């Protein structure tokens, strides 16, 4: 936000009388800008765990699974994958900043995640991507959970075919109109409410004789408009440090939840 | 006396465009919807395109369709029609021409009827457009 | 589309005899409004036409009284008392209810 | 008699464009599903209050209607408003009409004296369908909205929805507390339509992409 | 640039990375006025030059529209003594529009003319004619002991049953009663006539000779101007950023060819957020659709002092064809820096995958970021990589605890 | 909390007064309503696994 | 209300009103504040479940 052209846009005689409350725009440009810092460094840290961009093999012999679904589609202009198609379709004084990763970018990432998870499983992660075939890959994870390996290798087919059906059943509830991304929508939807809000703040005339600062100018003299520029300055600058405070809190909150699916990562 | 004056003939060659103009005076020109009508020679009348008072809504005849533009400058009395893509049958003769409806009068209370578009008043001189190798 | 006709294409009249050109359409010209919405338009020998009769049966105004109409529906039919000399020219019929306005392909006028 | 008015009797209520919003104002609609009254006039035209609005609604085939009566006497004693369309040519005036038991009009009638506005233009009332009308007094203006709308059933109004759209805005600034509408009659024996009155209501209205109000909600009702 | 950022820092020195200094905002080019074509002035003559005004218990009220009401003839006249407006200042009503405006004239006693204000009590104030609290308007009175002078004929209402709503007038003349006896028709116990005269002597003492008040009340929430100030209608321009004044709407944008669907007594239109975002020229009678001028912030690529002194700025969200190396980036156009069309890893972020970095006669590049290295992992059905051998690496991790306890 | 009965309740002359400042109190109260959910959603996800 | 006439009443009424809503204002802000620790405290709680 332009805090000077919010308060007041085009009119000197009210950026004077701003002047006299001293630092708040300051003070709200550096928190703004503060969160709008941690949004990259979030999404940097989320997605930005590759130290290389991973690439899936041409050839898909992963012993019967099937992660054509989840890898990228190579006919799209953006390279997403089908499930992440499916995801993207569902979800004035003020600017809107681009985020430093765009989505072709983030897609990229996931997509280098998801190559070396299939081709290198757990090992990229510690160091080089050491490949291994998918099958004992998956035979020493069952491994992991005291389940023998002979368990996986004399049902192979059927791991396979379980795994290609629950993949099958995400992409159907997906694409269905099931709200199961109702979580990002509460971003998206709390985002556009907080900023509806302080625009329709503007229209408030909080005691001046009008909401539209031209009004006053034109219509009184400087000693008689100053004081109800003066309660319009007091009621768009409280407007402005209650968005600005709302965005700290929900900012802290989802510095949580980028942290929480870091580690989940 | 209602006057409307056509300007912007000639000769011209197949694929360019060609802008028309229609002065208008001895009458309130805004207040007015204004049509285009073209005859091409030795057939019959064909009306081209109308305007409406403010500009906000234009429509234009389907053998015009797409390529047409017509406006209007309600400050200095004119009226235009942008002759975008000519092929060899806009060879015509074409008049600005006036609605018979002005609209309502804002000012007075009253606003009835509906602003519609009538059939063509007052019929400008006229102007040639020759559109051929 | 609302197609229009007229006939005859061309009447002979002497100076001085009533004639009757006839105009129609493929649909109704009547509006729910209530009027029924029909122009025509005289185009003498050597300029741009002019309006006569603006709505079926009104004349427009400076039109000589010698003009009448009238006419329902899909059928209509203008009227001269008397043919003078000037009344030479092509007859238009055209339909105003709605766009684009469609005149008919127009009826020559000449003397006998 | 008495019916139900299905949300019917929704107005523009300000001269202002507003294309693709919800707009919630706050202004003297008509409550949705209110009692109009229904006045079977053709078997009389009683005097009715003007209760800060009116809600007049009509459907004939012959447009037996042709105007409306307003004032607070409507004797010579007090300014009254006469709206009247005739064959040809409204007319609107402002005089201390001596109005007669029952006003109506000829195969034509007037009672006009000592005034000072006058007004005439086409008929906004013309010679299956249904004619709605919303009439105000507020703030020295009087205001008519209007809009005509085909329709099917044949005793009652319709459930559909149309907006009303302004057709009067004229500075009147005269006393207005009771009215009376006439009709068009081919004889002269001096001795059919619905009402119902606006109150404060908040609606919240749909703006379409044309600048059309296509819906509304009645936030008091339920 | 540099400087700018070293002020808004407040520091000499600066760090490598990039800081917001200032906002842009490309500037009016030419000031618009639009006012309609009303040629007739003002019957203001007829309201103040009278021949008779009314009591003022029955002020009368004159509605004064289509109008080029020229208000400095009136302020600068010296015949008023008394020239106070509220909600308006008097120099200002010359370049103002007002739909509908009312003229209030009456005629009353000279010291109680004070009355006459938003929120004031006493006799007139309260039981003859009072203004609202909110008034919008001007009040006029001078002396007219010349004209309404004895002369006993103009009157004032004393007795009323209750404080008159604003902008009332009461013309009963029934007998009211303080005491609590009928008095029907008869000035019984504690009863009065309700209108007496005024003692309007030709020389009588000061403040008590006769005023001449005539109040003028303005309307500003309608949409058709109707009263305009004798301002001059300057030529229309489109397509540039311009200060504009359409019926007294004063603003600034950018004037466009409008699509929408105004009816024609239709003269604005709102924004979602209930902002005019369009206007019909009052002479053309065209619909132009009104958009801000082109505003961003501005951001300063500083490889830092200690390294170079040469920057580049960032112009956040918009075209180069406003702004006045030039390079349009998707999060705002920048200039001083020179694209690349290699990728390294992100020294100083920018946006939209864009980043720019001080690198070899060196310069301040700009290139789109390299996520990493390119690698094809050597996967095949019946093959593993073991590792043969290993290194111990020691990673060190920073992590805030506290902070300092201040009180 | 009720913003306008805690401002001023009853007050119908406070309550005109109050609107000029505009969506304070409907922010305010969708905030509160959200840390009201907020609470059952903790408990719910600490208890009902 | 009882007091003064509505020009005056209003004049205190407007500061009576500011002061009421930063009240109130600093109130929801430091319950936003003590969900977010409550919220944080809650999570902590379920995963150790
Ligand atoms: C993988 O699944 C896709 C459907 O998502 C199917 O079209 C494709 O044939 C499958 N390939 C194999 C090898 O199972
Ligand atoms: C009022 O409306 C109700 C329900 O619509 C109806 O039952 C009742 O008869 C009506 N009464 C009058 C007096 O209109
Ligand atoms: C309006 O007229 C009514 C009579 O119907 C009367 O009782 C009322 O006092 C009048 N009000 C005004 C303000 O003239
Ligand atoms: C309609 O009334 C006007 C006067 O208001 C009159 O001039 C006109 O002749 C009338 N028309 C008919 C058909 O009675
Ligand atoms: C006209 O009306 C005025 C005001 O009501 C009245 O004073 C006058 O006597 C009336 N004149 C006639 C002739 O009715
Ligand atoms: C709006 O106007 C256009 C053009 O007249 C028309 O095609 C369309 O049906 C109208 N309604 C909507 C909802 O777009
Ligand atoms: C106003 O209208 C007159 C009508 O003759 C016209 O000459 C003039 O150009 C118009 N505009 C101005 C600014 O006077
Ligand atoms: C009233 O009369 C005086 C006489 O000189 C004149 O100057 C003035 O313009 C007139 N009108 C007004 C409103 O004062
Ligand atoms: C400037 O940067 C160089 C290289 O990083 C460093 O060696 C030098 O100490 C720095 N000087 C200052 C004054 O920061
Ligand atoms: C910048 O402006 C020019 C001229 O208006 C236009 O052609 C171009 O597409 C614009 N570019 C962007 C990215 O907006
Ligand atoms: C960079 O790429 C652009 C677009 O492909 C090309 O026009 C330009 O010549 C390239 N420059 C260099 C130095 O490679
Ligand atoms: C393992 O690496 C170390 C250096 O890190 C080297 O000294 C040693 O010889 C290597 N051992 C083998 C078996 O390659």
């Amino acid at each position: 936000v332009d805090c000077t052209m919010y308060i007041c846009g085009d009119s000197t005689e009210c950026s004077n009388l701003l002047l006299q409350y001293g630092s708040f725009c300051t003070q709200l440009n550096r928190a703004l800008t503060g969160i709008a810092v941690e949004q990259d460094k979030n999404t940097q840290e989320v997605f930005a765990q590759v130290k290389q961009i991973y690439k899936t093999p041409p050839i898909k012999d992963f012993g019967g699974f099937n992660f054509s679904q989840i890898l990228p589609d190579p006919s799209k202009p953006s390279k997403r994958s089908f499930i992440e198609d499916l995801l993207f379709n569902k979800v004035n004084g003020l600017t809107v900043l681009p985020p430093l990763l765009t989505d072709e970018m983030i897609a990229q990432y996931t997509s280098a995640l998801l190559a070396g998870t299939i081709t290198s499983g757990w090992t990229f992660g510690a160091g080089a991507a050491l490949q291994i075939p998918f099958a004992m890959q998956m035979a020493y994870r069952f491994n992991g959970i005291g389940v023998t390996q002979n368990v996986l290798y004399e049902n192979q087919k059927l791991i396979a075919n379980q795994f290609n059906s629950a993949i099958g059943k995400i992409q159907d509830s997906l694409s269905s109109t099931a709200s199961a991304l109702g979580k990002l929508q509460d971003v998206v939807n709390q985002n556009a409410q907080a900023l509806n809000t302080l625009v329709k703040q503007l229209s408030s005339n909080f005691g001046a004789i009008s909401s539209v600062l031209n009004d006053i100018l034109s219509r009184l003299d400087p000693p008689e408009a100053e004081v109800q520029i003066d309660r319009l300055i007091t009621g768009r600058l409280q407007s402005l440090q209650t968005y600005v405070t709302q965005q700290l809190i929900r900012a802290a909150e989802i510095r949580a939840s980028a942290n929480l699916a870091a580690t989940k990562m | 006396q209602v006057q409307l004056v056509e300007s912007g003939g000639g000769v011209v060659q197949p694929g360019r465009s060609l802008r028309l103009s229609c002065e208008a005076s001895g009458f309130t020109f805004n207040t007015y919807d204004m049509h285009w009508a073209r005859q091409a020679p030795g057939k019959g009348l064909e009306w081209v395109a109308v305007i409406w008072y403010d500009g906000s809504n234009k429509f234009y005849a389907d053998s015009v369709k797409g390529r047409f533009t017509i406006s209007r400058d309600n400050s200095k009395n004119t009226l235009y029609l942008q002759m975008n893509s000519l092929r060899a049958e806009d060879t015509a003769v074409y008049y600005c021409a006036r609605d018979r409806t002005p609209v309502y009068d804002i000012l007075t209370g009253y606003y009835w009827p509906p602003p519609r578009v009538d059939g063509m008043d007052v019929w400008g001189q006229g102007t040639t457009v020759t559109v051929s190798s | 589309d609302n197609v229009m006709t007229q006939t005859p294409f061309s009447l002979s009249v002497t100076p001085g005899q009533p004639a009757s050109i006839s105009c129609k359409s493929s649909q109704s010209l009547l509006h729910s409004d209530g009027k029924t919405y029909l122009y025509w338009y005289l185009q003498k020998p050597g300029q741009s036409p002019q309006l006569l009769i603006y709505e079926v049966s009104n004349r427009f105004s400076g039109v000589p009284e010698r003009f009448s109409g009238s006419g329902s529906g899909t059928d209509f039919t203008l009227k001269i008392s008397r043919v003078e000399a000037e009344d030479v020219g092509v007859y238009y019929c055209m339909q105003s209810i709605q766009l684009p306005f469609t005149f008919g392909q127009g009826t020559k006028l000449e003397i006998k | 008699a008495y019916t139900n008015s299905f949300t019917r009797g929704v107005y523009y209520p300000d001269k202002v464009f507003r294309s693709s919003v919800l707009h919630s104002t706050q202004d003297l609609f008509l409550p949705f599903f209110s009692n109009v009254t229904w006045f079977h006039a053709i078997h009389d035209n009683p005097v009715l209050p003007f209760n800060d609005g009116v809600y007049f609604a009509s459907t004939e085939k012959s447009n037996i209607i042709r105007g409306w009566i307003f004032g607070t006497t409507l004797d010579s004693k007090t300014q009254s408003l006469l709206i009247v369309n005739n064959a040809t040519n409204v007319v609107i005036k402002v005089c201390e009409f001596q109005f007669c038991n029952d006003p109506f009009l000829g195969v034509v009638y007037s009672s006009a004296n000592n005034c000072t506005f006058e007004y005439v233009s086409q008929p906004f009332l013309m010679d299956k369908n249904l004619r709605e009308f919303v009439f105000k007094n507020i703030d020295g203006y009087f205001k008519i909205y209007s809009k005509h709308t085909p329709i099917n059933l044949v005793r009652d109004l319709p459930q559909g929805f149309s907006a009303l759209e302004p057709l009067v805005d004229l500075p009147i600034g005269i006393n207005i507390t009771r009215f009376q509408t006439l009709l068009a009659l081919h004889r002269s024996y001096l001795t059919a339509y619905y009402v119902g009155y606006l109150q404060p209501r908040t609606f919240l209205l749909k703006y379409n992409e044309n600048g059309t109000i296509t819906d509304a909600v009645d936030c008091a009702l339920d | 640039p540099l400087s700018e950022t070293k002020c808004t820092l407040k520091s000499f020195t600066v760090e490598k990375g990039i800081y917001q200094t200032s906002n842009f905002r490309v500037q009016p080019t030419e000031s618009i006025v639009r006012f309609p074509n009303i040629t007739n002035l003002c019957p203001f003559g007829e309201v103040f030059n009278a021949t008779r005004f009314a009591s003022v218990y029955a002020w009368n009220r004159k509605r004064i529209s289509n109008c080029v009401a020229d208000y400095s003839v009136l302020y600068n006249s010296a015949s008023f003594s008394t020239f106070k407006c509220y909600g308006v200042s008097p120099t200002k009503l010359n370049d103002l529009c007002f739909t509908n405006v009312y003229a209030d004239s009456f005629v009353i006693r000279g010291d109680e003319v004070r009355q006459i204000a938003p929120g004031q009590t006493g006799k007139i104030a309260d039981y003859n004619y009072k203004l609202p609290d909110d008034f919008t308007g001007c009040v006029i009175a001078w002396n007219s002991n010349n004209l309404d002078s004895g002369n006993y004929n103009y009157l004032y209402r004393l007795f009323r049953k209750s404080n008159l709503k604003p902008f009332e007038r009461d013309i009963s003349t029934e007998i009211y009663q303080a005491g609590s006896t009928p008095c029907n028709g008869v000035e019984g116990f504690n009863c009065y006539f309700p209108l007496q005269s005024y003692g309007f002597q030709p020389t009588n003492g000061v403040g008590y000779q006769p005023y001449r008040v005539v109040v003028l009340s303005f309307e500003l929430l309608h949409a058709p101007a109707t009263v305009c100030g004798p301002k001059k209608s300057t030529n229309l321009v489109k397509n540039k950023c311009v200060n504009f004044n359409f019926n007294g709407l004063t603003g600034t944008g950018v004037l466009t060819e409008s699509n929408k669907k105004f009816l024609p007594f239709q003269q604005f239109g709102r924004d979602i957020a209930d902002t005019t975002d369009a206007v019909r020229d009052p002479q053309t009678l065209e619909i132009l659709d009104i958009t801000p001028c082109s505003f961003g912030g501005v951001s300063v690529i500083t490889p830092g002092t200690n390294t170079s002194n040469q920057v580049a700025v960032l112009y956040q969200g918009v075209n180069c064809t406003e702004v006045p190396n030039v390079f349009q980036t998707r999060a705002g156009c920048l200039i001083g820096a020179e694209h690349v069309n290699n990728s390294y890893e992100c020294d100083i972020p920018i946006g939209a995958g864009i980043c720019a970095s001080y690198q070899t006669s060196q310069s301040i590049i700009a290139y789109t970021m390299s996520l990493g290295a390119e690698n094809s992992v050597a996967y095949s059905n019946n093959s593993i990589a073991i590792p043969t051998n290993f290194t111990i690496s020691v990673t060190t991790e920073i992590l805030p605890v506290s902070m300092t306890k201040t009180s």
